[PDB]
């Protein structure tokens, strides 16, 4: 999760080019990741 | 958990940079990863430490904002107010 | 490390003085107001998180006061948030939002209102808690403001062409309203305020017993007594006014006859009028042989035990007695009797006094005359 | 009021200051009208005329639009499905979820009414309610409350009443909706239901909801409440259940645009001019030729792109730029981060084709920007986004252009741009 | 008109009513051979299928049987198993005319029995 | 509703002509005020019968 959210920090540091399908699926595969670590039951 | 603060503040500046080329199923899961993220450091991150004054007005008028919100149309749909309003609640409950 | 809630509590303030310029949602802000605040179940007894300021406050009631499109789901998060308000420290919020015309404007508009035209039980419990935490909180300091609101709410209602005299607004409401301030304490409370609820509420149960209609259609599990009926819905909302009235005019005067105290009353007040007491007296001579008439027959009997002198009860008596329809005159007028008007009419001639008082100012003639 | 109106500025002149404020009038830098398809076929019908649209244009009516154009897209984000919906369908008409909620009720004495949640009906004679509440003689209302496993947009709410004894159906239905399960809110006052044989109670606007509590009172003529089902209708947020754009998106000032600049072909020229200097107009346009079908169809939005990116040479080239370079914008500020830079459909092929192949004073410049592009993209390749990825049909379509400008005897010296150089930059290229 | 009430559980309304689609209400005058002191109104809905109902009933009196004048606003009668009218005012009638609208969730009006009681000024009948 | 409906029934087969304009303008102010009121004021809810099949207030081009 460390490197995984390292990722997705530098994809996002053009915010602070955006790579928005990649950002999509870091984003989904760190929601995989965290929920497996009830509002969010819904997603 | 600097490093986390840096990637949340990221993902807050993501969140208020979406518009129409940006899409609210992505916004639901940059939502519930914030909230996540947020809770899952062990000094919490605070809502305070993710946004500044701007940015925290700019959230709270996504959801109740009536340039972002035209009534029975909501900005992002039902489940993007939904999904801000838990992630804010998520980050406060942390907090508190 | 640094707490969230000041900055929360300058953006929150922000967005309510919003609210006027039409920048912010009034519905989705109360959510979202109620849900960060909430820290999840709700409770009347919570403190928020998030403390508004009194700016915001009188900018949410003045926009409550002009809201045009106010459904019941509104209604719910106004009432919820509004509690919760009183329940914040800022002078107390529940001073405020008392001291503050645009709470009686609000309250007025939710309780003036194919969809029923209650609101259901949750609106009405919110409204009951709301009403509860602002008597909870002014209890201590200032209660005769609370009661002086509640009188001037049921005023407001009352007077003609308002919410109950036209049938409007959710009947479960009011008469949870009714309930309520009929458990709360009235000294204190200006004897002007006292006095035009008073009148109003005569006026009122007046217009509903004359206006009672032609044709009555009840199913067979509905089994309440009619309005016009003694000695034993709208009814029920009538019912609590007349008790309410009950309550009022048993308070003692202050010194100066201008509050409630706390051995002049109220009752002394009332009998003096005789506006009131003509419409009370004709409204119990249109009843019938607990209901409306015997609301009316109750505070009759009230206003005799409190009166100060036989005199004054009786004074009004006779003056019902010495004319005909609606004080008409004429040689064959006669005023209308009925049996609790005379079974209240002989209570107050019960004793050797009053019987006295009767002959003195001419009640023998009065009642003979009328019989032939 | 339009055919009445003395001049058809008395008409316009309402429409425009509509157009000019957000909701009730307000100010503000992303606050933007309401548009709706009538007030949109309606505003079309007043610009019907070449006066109207005259008229429009001198009061600053296409300005107005493209700036709004570009001001609401900034403020709105897209509900349409993208890749992450794809990506949640990958791991696996509205749909009653009912039957996976648990239904309980305050009253300790109630009937268990897990029947009212069966997703099949009882039968229509069933001459015993599936569910029954025996009234205490003080009760006006009882409680059923719905827990959902997870939080659905709630769509519609169905009541069922015994048929055979529609005596025993609820005089009226108090709906509370929970999104988080536990704060139930009332959505309404409580819907008349005597006399009902169903009983549908749809949600204007959807509502998220983990919870629904559904309050009965008492009927008229019976003591007794009796239920043959409950369904709670809508859809998820994704699954298999999850199944006016002119109000809820920027396409409204787009068809107003393409209207202005294509309803009257006399006054074309003068629209495209007073709409090419609009900051990041192209770049919302582009956006909204890329993004899933929102009310306006893509020949449409093509024609509006061509149609200013050929009014000028330098609005030309940065069309160009913004197909194959660089389409984001150039809290407020538009930004249109959310797409790939040089990403190619048929819409933007076309374009592309357009631009190149359209004789006129900026043909050559757009010719040479586009071979410019090609070159960069070889010397990328040889070693911004748009440089590394250059579409294989975005260069098949310049290629096309060289062949049919050549074919076409154009009025440049097409052979003088293509140097033998950039054919040695191709060949390198392809080599590779 | 008949004395005798159907069977409870009478499957079929013994009077039914078609509503056009844009027909709202359906009157049925109920003529008298003399004037009596009318003082109640019953109408029997058919019980089996509730749902034909009238959802308000609408009651009109003619002392003399030509002019009617209506009693009061129509009287809510959705989800009633029985309507029983009764004039606070007891009414010289010698015609009532029943104005029953279409229901709430049904094409049909059913009825079962309609009883007019009162009294008369004098006979049998004639029973503050 | 019924006598109101009646009422705007017969008020629209009349003749309006040599009526004051400051009545027609306050009628038609009040009128666009109430329906804009009421276009906005709407239910969050609706529940109609089977029979029921009227087109809500805000349908166009039904």
């Amino acid at each position: 999760l460390e490197s995984l959210l390292n990722l997705l920090d530098n994809l996002l540091s053009p915010l602070q080019v955006l790579d928005i399908p990649m950002i999509s699926w870091v984003v989904m595969l760190v929601s995989r990741l965290l929920d497996y670590v009830n509002q969010w039951s819904f997603i | 958990h600097e490093r986390c603060i840096s990637v949340v503040q990221k993902l807050v500046l993501f969140l208020l940079s979406m518009d129409f080329t940006c899409h609210a199923d992505l916004l639901l899961f940059v939502c519930k990863v914030l909230a996540r993220i947020a809770n899952a450091t062990r000094p919490t991150i605070h809502l305070c430490e993710i946004v500044n004054e701007p940015q925290l007005e700019r959230l709270l008028l996504l959801l109740v904002g009536t340039d972002f919100n035209r009534g029975d149309i909501s900005w992002g749909g039902a489940w993007a107010q939904y999904s801000l309003t838990c992630m804010l609640q998520d980050i406060l409950a942390g907090e508190l | 490390q640094l707490s969230s809630v000041p900055m929360l509590n300058v953006c929150f303030n922000k967005l309510f003085s919003m609210l006027q310029v039409h920048h912010v949602q009034l519905e989705s802000l109360l959510q979202l107001w109620l849900t960060l605040s909430l820290n999840f179940l709700y409770n009347a007894n919570r403190i928020p998180v998030i403390s508004l300021n009194q700016a915001s406050i009188t900018s949410f009631l003045t926009v409550l006061a002009w809201y045009p499109n106010t459904l019941l789901r509104t209604w719910c998060l106004v009432l919820h948030s509004l509690t919760l308000m009183t329940n914040m420290q800022l002078e107390s919020t529940a001073h405020l939002l008392v001291s503050d015309p645009n709470l009686i404007h609000v309250l007025v508009k939710f309780l003036s209102g194919q969809h029923s035209p209650q609101v259901g039980p949750t609106a009405t419990q919110a409204m009951q808690e709301f009403l509860t935490r602002l008597q909870v909180h002014l209890s201590s300091t200032c209660p005769q403001i609370f009661s002086e609101f509640l009188l001037k709410l049921i005023h407001i209602l009352s007077t003609e062409r308002g919410a109950f005299q036209t049938g409007q607004g959710p009947l479960d409401a009011q008469v949870k309203l009714l309930e309520f301030t009929l458990e709360q304490n009235f000294e204190v409370v200006s004897v002007s305020t006292i006095s035009a609820v008073i009148e109003s509420v005569t006026f009122l149960v007046h217009h509903y017993i004359t206006c009672s209609d032609k044709v009555m259609s009840r199913s067979g599990s509905d089994s309440s007594v009619g309005a016009r009926a003694c000695f034993g819905t709208r009814d029920q909302l009538m019912f609590d006014l007349l008790k309410l009235v009950n309550i009022l005019v048993q308070l003692p005067l202050s010194g100066n006859r201008e509050y409630s105290a706390r051995p002049a009353y109220v009752a002394d007040l009332v009998l003096a009028n005789q506006q009131i007491m003509s419409q009370i007296l004709s409204a119990l001579g249109l009843c019938n042989s607990i209901s409306v008439g015997d609301g009316l027959f109750t505070i009759l009997t009230t206003l005799s035990k409190k009166a100060s002198t036989v005199h004054m009860m009786l004074q009004p008596i006779l003056t019902y007695m010495a004319c005909g329809y609606m004080g008409r005159q004429g040689s064959l007028a006669t005023c209308q009797l009925s049996e609790p008007l005379l079974w209240f009419i002989l209570r107050v001639l019960d004793t050797s006094d009053a019987l006295k008082a009767f002959h003195d100012m001419g009640g023998v003639q009065l009642i003979c005359n009328n019989m032939v | 009021l339009s055919k009445k109106a003395s001049t058809v500025h008395m008409m316009l002149q309402p429409i425009l200051t509509y157009m000019a404020c957000g909701y009730m009038g307000r100010q503000g830098s992303l606050a933007t009208c309401q548009l709706s398809e009538p007030l949109l076929w309606f505003i079309l019908r007043v610009l019907d005329t070449s006066d109207a649209l005259k008229a429009f244009h001198d009061m600053g009516g296409v300005q107005l639009i493209c700036n709004n154009m570009v001001t609401s897209t900034r403020a709105i984000v897209n509900t349409a499905r993208s890749m992450v919906s794809t990506i949640m369908k990958f791991l696996d008409g509205i749909h009653n979820f009912a039957p996976l909620g648990t239904i309980t009720s305050s009253s300790p004495t109630a009937q268990p009414a897990e029947v009212l949640l069966q997703a099949t009906p009882p039968h229509r004679r069933a001459r015993s309610a599936a569910w029954s509440y025996i009234f205490l003689p003080e009760e006006a209302w009882c409680d059923l409350t719905i827990h959902l496993p997870a939080a659905v947009l709630l769509k519609e709410i169905h009541i069922q009443p015994h048929l055979a004894s529609l005596a025993t159906c609820p005089s009226s239905v108090s709906v509370e909706v929970s999104a988080d399960g536990v704060n139930m809110l009332p959505l309404s006052t409580p819907v008349v239901t005597s006399g009902l044989t169903y009983i549908k109670i749809q949600l204007v606007k959807a509502e998220v909801a983990s919870a629904v509590c559904l309050r009965l009172h008492r009927p008229r003529d019976a003591s007794t409440l009796g239920l043959s089902q409950i369904k709670l209708l809508g859809l998820t947020a994704f699954g298999t259940t999850s199944s006016d754009q002119v109000s809820k998106t920027s396409i409204g000032w787009l068809r107003l645009l393409h209207h202005c600049l294509t309803h009257i072909s006399d006054l074309e020229g003068m629209m495209a001019s007073a709409a090419a200097p609009t900051a990041n107009l192209l770049q919302t346009c582009a956006a909204l030729l890329m993004s899933p079908y929102c009310g306006m169809h893509s020949p449409n939005i093509e024609v509006v792109l061509v149609k200013i990116g050929l009014q000028s040479t330098r609005i030309g080239l940065k069309l160009i730029d913004i197909l194959l370079r660089n389409c984001a914008a150039s809290l407020n500020s538009p930004l249109l981060f959310g797409r790939l830079n040089g990403l190619s459909s048929d819409s933007t092929i076309d374009i592309l084709y357009q631009l190149g192949t359209t004789q006129d004073p900026g043909t050559k410049d757009r010719i040479q920007a586009l071979l410019k592009w090609v070159s960069d993209s070889a010397r990328v390749a040889a070693m911004e986004y748009g440089l590394l990825m250059p579409s294989p049909s975005h260069l098949h379509c310049v290629a096309a252009i060289l062949w049919h400008s050549y074919e076409l005897l154009v009025e440049y010296d097409l052979p003088a741009l293509l140097d033998q150089e950039l054919f040695e930059l191709l060949f390198n290229w392809s080599m590779s």
